């Protein structure tokens, strides 16, 4: 987990420097100052990268080399019990659909079509979510 | 001493009575547990509540044309002439202490009765409940449904109302009028005279809460009683065959949650009734023959015939000086509608030649042909239904309103092949993943074989294991397969203390050993019921 | 709660403000919910206890 | 079906060994909070934009920010975030009961805090200042009101995770989805905090 | 007044144009002519937002106002210089009157209205679809003089109420029996729009038979 | 022929999970070492070279 | 990367789904009256307030 | 030494075989079918605009 | 492990030898699984048909008539290709 977070810190670096510069060059030789715009956007992507990759930093110092970071690993080497992988699954499609609701009933302003989406939105995340945790029915 | 009390009235009862081996043999009934039984039981209980709705709005309804003015308390109709009717609708809405709720809640049971006869209907065809033992109840069932529509339409007619009184326009006098031959006599009959007759409410009025409902009381009674009697069918399960009934008996468990049932339909019904509001018949002044509105639907159980109306392409016959309206399009349309839905099953055994006592129902993925079917037949009613919406629809929706009308015209050709493919390829798709957990098991998660780097999912056998990793496969039965080691006894323990706190260890163990060995029992007993059934 | 609900039901609909009001009488927001209040009290109580009976 | 195919305890497991191993649902909700966090720029953005645009008083006078009620939400946020991260403490361990107090307790702070907003809202409507009224106004409540939209969403999670602990045996997985939920709910506070920031102190 | 007439010019020669020649009169297949349309049709099609139109379809739809109050006298009183028409109603400070539109019976304007605008628009002021993309709006939104002007000019495929069919009594108190019915709560619970049996079948569909079935899920079992 | 990144290492219609054998990662193109293993000193010889 | 799947396949089925009605209903612009969006694919402010 | 396999590999599949995937379906590899498939679509759309 | 295998004795009842095989339909003994293919093709005929007179009415747009023309056109070519590869077994 080093190498995807130097990535990071390096995005970060770089999108600070760019950030600081936009500021420095709008606050003065710009009509209006600093854009406000631009600068704020630079400054909130620097902390996308900042934030990213502080949790990669901190996971590769709280991680031993992982076979996928480490050079000359035999494939045996990471050959074990993998984590769960959701199988099919049906709930994906009817939050779509659900949010497709959402989304019409908010374009045509149709306050109800709006309402309809959101209760359809949390039943099917609610699905997706406890799709692999509703124990078998009790009887 | 009610112990006492109890058995000196059981005695007196069994004395003067012999209902001792009847009452038994009704209290061990058994009747199966699928939810989906309980489908019809909704109608039946929306039917009761509409009943003793009903009956309280015939205490304050007055069924008449009599002109008068309103001169009572709701301002914006006032000394606007309107039909008794009307008047007393308006004053059971205003006038009468929980009026406006009591009939609030009475649309709301007879919205709710349509609805549920609806899908009480579609569960029995995808199921296949109507085979040999049971047409004549899919019969009755289909007579039934057909008159709660009726009896809906003659109930939101009852109150003269505009939008009710241009829905009676165009259906009754319209569609009556339109017949060919005694189609004028018919309407003549119908209104006692031209569309306004003077007779036509109070006729409304004795054919519902009078004859109809009768007649409807006498067909559930039929319905209910051939259920009964016809043992209810079952769906295929460990210990479930075409000779026995596997669920709870009647006295203490069905009847308790039917009861239960009843009471929680109740207070949707109750809840519905209010805080939803259903027919405001005080902002639709009182009918009159010029007064308009733009929306002018009925209610949902009417408006596929409100769509094929406007979705059949203005198509009239002219002969020997004679016209055949557009209009009759429709009456055949029901015909056809209804003498397909009530003649079903024979069709069905004509065509596929099934002409077997059948006790175990089918799930619908294993009728691939039936189930299309069945899709294209909800398709074709809800592009209907949505057709007779199309100026809401596109006021709301913007879409031109030809537009919309041409789409449901394209569309109920279009959209039925299209959901009946759709729904073939599903239903088979559905029997293909069952045919694949069977002969896989089901799936987890996923881990890297050792020495190479193999993915595997880790599947689950549901039977004996071959002598090396893979299964024997099981055979199908008709029966539903996990899909899910969710829904089978991994990762499903949790703290049984409480929301918050635990409860001490001994007792949490105590109660889950226990939970596990009335399970396991439970699975023992129905598999050594299975084996004893053949073995 | 059942129980609850279904004494609300009778003294809601012995004692609150129903009748028609005209609009933009004061006191016609209490007859806008009378009914919405008989059918909620109504409701919460009959589905309460058949949810305590189910349980 | 002698007794397993898959020996595991349950059905769900970690979605990998976050032990030796990233939580890799802990890197995906990450990501996808440091992109909300981009969406909450755009907010910022507007509102920047905005305040640079007015004649020297941005918060025109028909608006009066309330203060009063605006800390006290604001210290309640902040304190359901250190009930949150006990909740987490408790996730790590086996102690489903201890996640679960100190999340419903993290509900209920969360709660009071939109119920808060609401009626700050409402005193604010009341008293001339509307989003179709004035371009403070209507920045102002977009930011907010987004804000507070995320945090009706992480209630939801709350809730949704509460049941979905009570409907299985606890496992690492849950500790992991608990431990994504606080993630979301820490960003949602420090969202806040930069919001009040800039919104009441910063003006 | 002359420096209205002159705001007036100085607004329409920078907005609408391009629909309609300087001289008022319609570009062929862009706009109509504006002579004789009157103060009042531009009070109501600009106080509504219509007229920055932007685009030639089905049906103008309603939008925010581009013009404030003072402006929007300021065009209808340079469309009624130059050719002189139906004038907005004003009370005794000059303001566009809105109470005092208000027509005291509502019975009698609400027959009115059922036989005239409920035809298409509702029966409680609803919208309603008309033939080729064209709909009735909801009578909410419009305040009581739009509500007049809106029935004293057709502003599109809308009868033009003169006020010799309605007159200045009746118009009001059909503006006033609008109102009431937008702004009267719905008796009975939440009034699912005004129409009744789609929203009322769509919200059994949803409500009720959701909640029946889940419960009938609850209490039955799988199999 | 000639391929690399390890995708062109697996039964050409995928199987379900990707893979069932897994070569030994030893530079940026697995598949064509393992499918030109006599390539491979190749590949780490004339690789600086440019 | 010799991965069995993606990290979220759920997530992923989801992303595909959101998309594919997202498209949609963008593109449904064109069934209403007045039709799909005039203004530019930039969509420039003024140009694009009600 | 000579393995049996068939003619031509099979053209289409058994009936009903990928509808319910594509309702479900949690493999990438079909999920990125779908998208190109769907995105074609979309470029023939577009495209047919443009003409 | 909560779980026991089914099996079912259910009334066979035509003798399902004509038709569909379980290779096609996984479940072709357990009820109705085949539609002949000349109900498809005469029904997709008719559906064509239904299209075009829809073209004879009161509308005196033709987008309408040329959106009827577009997609019975389309029926009757799915309805042709099927049926053509039916007849030359399910070729090109
Ligand atoms: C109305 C709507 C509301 C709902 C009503 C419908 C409910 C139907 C459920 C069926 C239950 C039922 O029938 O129960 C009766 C049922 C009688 O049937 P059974 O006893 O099993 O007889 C053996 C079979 O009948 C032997 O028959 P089988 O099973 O071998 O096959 C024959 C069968 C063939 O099946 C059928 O064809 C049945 C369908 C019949 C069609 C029409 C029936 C109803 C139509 C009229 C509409 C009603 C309105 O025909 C019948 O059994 C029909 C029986 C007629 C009753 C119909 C019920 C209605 O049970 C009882 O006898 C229990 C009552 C015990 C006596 C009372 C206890 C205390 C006595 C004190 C009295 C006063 C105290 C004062 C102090
Ligand atoms: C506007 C402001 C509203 C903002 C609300 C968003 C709040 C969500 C953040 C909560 C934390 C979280 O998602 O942790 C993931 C966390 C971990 O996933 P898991 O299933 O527990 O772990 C097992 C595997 O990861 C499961 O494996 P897998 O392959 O399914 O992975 C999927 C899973 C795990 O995937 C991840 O964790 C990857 C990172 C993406 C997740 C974050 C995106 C979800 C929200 C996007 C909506 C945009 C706003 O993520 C989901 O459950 C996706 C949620 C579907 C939302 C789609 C909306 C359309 O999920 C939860 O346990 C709780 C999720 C509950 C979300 C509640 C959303 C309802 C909001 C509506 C309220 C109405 C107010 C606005 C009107
Ligand atoms: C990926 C992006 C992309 C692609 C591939 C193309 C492809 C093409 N574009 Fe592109 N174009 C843009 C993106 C793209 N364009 C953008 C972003 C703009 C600016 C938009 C704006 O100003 O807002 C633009 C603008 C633009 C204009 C300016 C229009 C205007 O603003 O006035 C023109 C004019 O000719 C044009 C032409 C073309 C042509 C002729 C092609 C050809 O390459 C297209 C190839 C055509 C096809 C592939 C169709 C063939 C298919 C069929 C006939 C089958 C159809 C069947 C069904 C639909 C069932 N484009
Ligand atoms: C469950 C319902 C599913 C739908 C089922 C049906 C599917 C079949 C679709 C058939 C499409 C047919 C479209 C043709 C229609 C047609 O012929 O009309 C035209 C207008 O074309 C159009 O809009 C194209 C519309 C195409 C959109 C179809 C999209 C499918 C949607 C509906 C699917 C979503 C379903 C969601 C359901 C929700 C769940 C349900 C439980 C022109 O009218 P007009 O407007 O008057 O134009 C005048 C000129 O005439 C005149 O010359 C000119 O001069 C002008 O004046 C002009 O005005
Ligand atoms: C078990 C049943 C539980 C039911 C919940 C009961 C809720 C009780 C609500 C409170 C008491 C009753 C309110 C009666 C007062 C009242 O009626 O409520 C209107 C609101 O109405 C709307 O707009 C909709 C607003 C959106 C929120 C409500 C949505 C609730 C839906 C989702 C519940 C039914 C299910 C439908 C699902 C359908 C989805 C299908 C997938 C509010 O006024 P307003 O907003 O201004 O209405 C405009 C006039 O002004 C103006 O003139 C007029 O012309 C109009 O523009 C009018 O809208
Ligand atoms: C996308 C949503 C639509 C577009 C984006 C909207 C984003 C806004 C987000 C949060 C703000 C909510 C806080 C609302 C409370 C703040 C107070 C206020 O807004 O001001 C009062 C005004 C009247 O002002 P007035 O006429 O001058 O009369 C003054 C009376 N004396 O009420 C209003 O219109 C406010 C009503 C706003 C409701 C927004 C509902 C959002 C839920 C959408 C669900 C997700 C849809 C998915 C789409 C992909
Ligand atoms: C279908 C014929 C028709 C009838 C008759 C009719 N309307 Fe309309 N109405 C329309 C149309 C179309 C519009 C759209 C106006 C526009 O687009 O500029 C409209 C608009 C309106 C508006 C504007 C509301 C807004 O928010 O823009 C009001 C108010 C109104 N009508 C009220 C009435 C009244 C009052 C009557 C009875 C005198 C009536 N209508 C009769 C069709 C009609
Ligand atoms: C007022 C209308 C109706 C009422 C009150 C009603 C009631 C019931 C009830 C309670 C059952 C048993 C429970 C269940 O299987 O769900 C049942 C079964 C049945 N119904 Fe109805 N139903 C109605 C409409 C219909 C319709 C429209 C059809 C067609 C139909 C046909 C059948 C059939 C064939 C059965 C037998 C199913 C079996 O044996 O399990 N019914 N009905
Ligand atoms: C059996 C199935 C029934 C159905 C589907 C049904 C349906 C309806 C409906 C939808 C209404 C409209 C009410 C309104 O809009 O206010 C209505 C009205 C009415 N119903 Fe029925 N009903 C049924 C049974 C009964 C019975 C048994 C009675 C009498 C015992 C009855 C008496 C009435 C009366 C008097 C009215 C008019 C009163 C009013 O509208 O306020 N109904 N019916
Ligand atoms: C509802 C039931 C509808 C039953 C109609 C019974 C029609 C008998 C009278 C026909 C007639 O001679 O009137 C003159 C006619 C208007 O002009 C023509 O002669 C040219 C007609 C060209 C198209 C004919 C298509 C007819 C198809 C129907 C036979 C199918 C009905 C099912
Ligand atoms: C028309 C559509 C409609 N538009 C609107 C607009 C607004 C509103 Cl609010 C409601 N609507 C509706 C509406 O609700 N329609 C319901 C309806 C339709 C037809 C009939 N029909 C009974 C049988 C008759 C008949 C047929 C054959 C006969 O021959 C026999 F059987 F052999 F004797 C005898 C009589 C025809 C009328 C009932 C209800």
């Amino acid at each position: 987990m080093h190498i995807e977070a130097r990535l990071f810190e390096i995005l970060t670096a770089f999108f600070a420097l760019a950030a600081v510069v936009y500021a420095v060059l709008t606050a003065m030789f710009a009509t209006g100052g600093v854009e406000w715009a631009g600068t704020t956007a630079l400054v909130l992507t620097t902390g996308l990268t900042l934030i990213t990759g502080t949790f990669f930093r901190f996971v590769a110092r709280r991680l031993d080399t992982r076979p996928e970071d480490y050079e000359d690993a035999e494939i045996s080497d990471g050959a074990g019990e993998l984590g769960f992988f959701a199988p099919h699954s049906w709930w994906p499609i009817l939050i779509s659909l659900s949010f497709s609701t959402a989304a019409v009933g908010a374009a045509l302003w149709l306050p109800w079509l709006i309402a309809a989406g959101v209760a359809f939105v949390i039943t099917s995340v609610c699905g997706l979510v406890f799709e692999y945790y509703w124990g078998p029915e009790k009887h | 001493d009610f112990a006492k009390l109890a058995a000196a009235q059981g005695d007196a009862i069994d004395s003067r009575y012999h209902p001792s081996a009847a009452v038994r043999r009704q209290l061990n009934k058994v009747f199966p547990t699928h939810w989906s039984f309980l489908l019809g039981e909704i109608a039946l209980y929306s039917f009761i509540i509409l009943l003793l709705t009903g009956v309280w709005l015939t205490l304050f309804f007055d069924p008449s044309m009599a002109h008068v003015t309103y001169d009572g308390v709701y301002q914006p109709l006032r000394g606007v002439q309107m039909s008794r009717a009307y008047e007393t609708a308006l004053d059971i809405s205003f006038e009468v202490r929980g009026g406006l709720f009591v009939r609030q809640v009475h649309h709301w049971a007879a919205l709710m009765f349509a609805a549920s006869i609806m899908v009480h209907l579609a569960r029995i065809f995808f199921t296949g409940a109507f085979r040999r033992p049971r047409e004549a109840n899919w019969v009755i069932g289909s007579l039934l449904l057909i008159l709660a529509m009726f009896e809906g339409f003659f109930g939101y007619s009852l109150p003269d109302d505009l939008l009710s009184g241009t829905g009676i326009r165009a259906a009754l006098s319209g569609i009556t009028m339109g017949i060919p031959v005694i189609g004028t006599w018919m309407h003549w009959a119908l209104f006692g005279g031209d569309f306004p007759g003077e007779i036509l409410i109070p006729r409304l009025y004795a054919l519902h809460i009078l004859l109809i409902p009768g007649i409807i009381l006498a067909l559930i009674g039929a319905h209910l009683a051939l259920v009964w009697f016809q043992k209810h069918t079952q769906f295929p399960g460990p210990g479930r065959t075409e000779t026995n009934v596997v669920g709870v008996r009647v006295m203490p468990v069905f009847a308790v949650k039917s009861g239960a049932f009843f009471a929680m339909i109740t207070g949707v019904l109750g809840l519905m009734g209010g805080l939803l509001t259903i027919n405001p018949i005080w902002n639709l002044g009182p009918y009159k023959p010029s007064q308009v509105s733009a929306g002018s639907q009925p209610d949902f159980y009417m408006m596929w015939t409100d769509g094929l109306i406007r979705l059949w392409p203005a198509w009239e016959f002219y002969p020997f000086g004679h016209t055949i309206p557009q209009g009759v399009w429709v009456a055949v349309g029901m015909g056809l509608v209804f003498a397909l839905l009530i003649a079903y099953p024979f069709i069905e055994k004509k065509v596929t030649g099934d002409d077997a006592h059948h006790n175990l129902l089918q799930r619908p993925r294993d009728v691939p042909v039936r189930t299309a079917i069945g899709s294209m037949a909800i398709a074709l009613y809800l592009l209907l239904t949505f057709a007779c919406m199309n100026d809401i629809i596109a006021l709301k929706f913007h879409i031109s309103l030809n537009a919309t009308t041409w789409i449901g015209r394209i569309g109920m050709v279009v959209l039925p092949a299209i959901v009946y493919f759709v729904a073939y390829r599903w239903a088979i798709s559905l029997q293909r993943s069952d045919r694949e957990v069977l002969e896989h098991g089901v799936e987890t998660g996923i881990i890297k074989r050792l020495p190479h780097g193999a993915y595997v999912e880790l599947h689950q056998p549901l039977g004996p294991v071959d002598e090396h990793g893979h299964p024997i496969p099981l055979e199908y039965a008709g029966a539903p397969l996990p899909k899910r080691m969710n829904k089978l006894g991994s990762g499903g323990a949790p703290g049984t203390g409480s929301f918050l706190f635990p409860d001490p260890a001994v007792e949490h163990e105590a109660l889950t050993e226990a939970a596990h060995a009335s399970e396991h029992k439970s699975l023992t007993a129905l598999k050594e019921h299975q084996d004893r059934i053949h073995g | 709660l059942g129980g609850l609900s279904g004494l609300a039901l009778l003294l809601v609909f012995l004692f609150w403000p129903w009748e028609y009001q005209p609009f933009g009488s004061e006191g016609e927001f209490l007859y806008s919910l009378a009914t919405p209040l008989y059918g909620l009290t109504f409701g919460l109580s009959i589905l309460s206890i058949g949810i305590g009976a189910v349980l | 079906m002698t007794s397993a195919v898959g020996t595991s305890g349950t059905a769900i497991t970690s979605r990998v060994h976050s032990l030796n191993r990233p939580n890799m649902v802990s890197v995906g909700t990450i990501v996808w909070l440091s992109s909300e966090l981009m969406f909450f720029a755009g907010l910022f953005a507007m509102y920047f934009t905005a305040r640079a645009q007015a004649g020297g008083a941005w918060p025109p006078e028909p608006t009066e920010l309330n203060l009063a009620l605006a800390v006290p939400v604001t210290l309640v946020l902040i304190a359901s975030s250190f009930t949150c991260q006990m909740g987490v403490f408790a996730a790590e361990r086996g102690d489903v009961f201890g996640l679960r107090r100190w999340y419903v307790i993290t509900f209920l702070m969360g709660l009071f805090f939109v119920l808060g907003q609401g009626y700050e809202y409402i005193h604010l409507v009341e008293h001339g200042t509307t989003i179709p009224g004035s371009a403070y106004g209507s920045v102002f409540y977009l930011a907010t009101g987004f804000h507070g939209l995320h945090v009706i969403g992480g209630l939801v999670a709350f809730v949704l995770l509460l049941a979905r602990t009570k409907m299985s045996k606890f496992t690492p997985a849950q500790a992991t989805a608990a431990i994504v939920v606080s993630y979301y709910w820490h960003f949602v506070d420090i969202v806040w905090i930069a919001l009040f920031a800039t919104i009441y102190f910063v003006r | 007044q002359s420096a209205l007439l002159r705001t007036g010019k100085q607004l329409f020669e920078t907005s609408c144009v391009s629909c309609h020649g300087a001289n008022l009169q319609g570009v062929p297949d862009r706009g109509p002519s504006l002579i004789g349309t009157g103060e009042a049709a531009v009070y109501f099609q600009v106080s509504t937002g219509r007229m920055p139109a932007m685009r030639g379809e089905a049906q103008a739809p309603s939008k925010p106002p581009h013009f404030d109050e003072s402006q929007i006298d300021a065009l209808g009183a340079y469309v009624q210089a130059n050719g002189g028409g139906p004038t907005v109603p004003r009370d005794d400070h000059g303001a566009v009157a809105q109470e005092s539109l208000i027509g005291g019976d509502v019975a009698r304007g609400g027959d009115l209205f059922r036989l005239n605008c409920a035809s298409c628009h509702n029966f409680t002021g609803k919208g309603g679809a008309l033939s080729s993309g064209k709909y009735a709006p909801d009578l909410g939104d419009a305040n009581p003089a739009q509500i007049y002007t809106a029935m004293l000019t057709g502003p599109q495929n809308m009868p033009k109420f003169s006020d010799r069919q309605l007159t200045p009594d009746e118009k009001r108190d059909i503006v006033a029996y609008v109102r009431e019915s937008a702004e009267t709560p719905s008796y009975g619970g939440y009034g699912l729009g005004g129409f009744g049996p789609a929203p009322e079948g769509m919200a059994m569909w949803i409500i009720g038979m959701v909640a029946a079935i889940g419960v009938a899920m609850w209490i039955g079992s799988r199999a | 022929g000639y391929g690399n990144s390890l995708e062109w290492a697996t039964s050409c219609p995928p199987p379900r999970h990707n893979f069932t054998e897994l070569p030994r990662i030893r530079s940026e193109r697995p598949a064509f070492e393992l499918h030109y293993p006599h390539m491979v000193e190749r590949m780490r010889a004339e690789a600086h070279v440019g | 990367i010799g991965a069995p799947d993606v990290a979220f396949p759920r997530l992923n089925a989801l992303s595909f789904w959101l998309f594919l009605f997202g498209a949609l209903i963008a593109i449904a612009g064109f069934i209403t009256p007045g039709g799909a969006a005039d203004f530019g694919w930039t969509a420039y402010s003024p140009l694009t307030d009600a | 030494e000579l393995e049996a396999r068939r003619p031509f590999p099979e053209r289409m599949g058994p009936k009903g075989n990928l509808i319910y995937k594509l309702i479900t379906t949690t493999d990438h590899k079909l999920i990125g079918i779908m998208y190109c498939v769907v995105c074609f679509a979309f470029f023939l759309v577009g495209g047919l605009m443009a003409l | 492990m909560s779980s026991t295998q089914d099996r079912s004795q259910l009334d066979p009842e035509v003798e399902r030898h004509t038709g569909v095989d379980v290779e096609d339909v996984p479940s072709a003994e357990w009820g109705w699984s085949h539609m002949p293919i000349g109900v498809m093709h005469i029904g997709g005929l008719l559906s064509a048909a239904f299209l075009l007179v829809m073209m004879r009415g009161n509308h005196v747009g033709h987008v309408e008539d040329w959106f009827l023309i577009g997609f019975a056109a389309v029926i009757v070519a799915l309805v042709g290709r099927n049926w053509w590869l039916r007849r030359r077994g399910w070729i090109r």
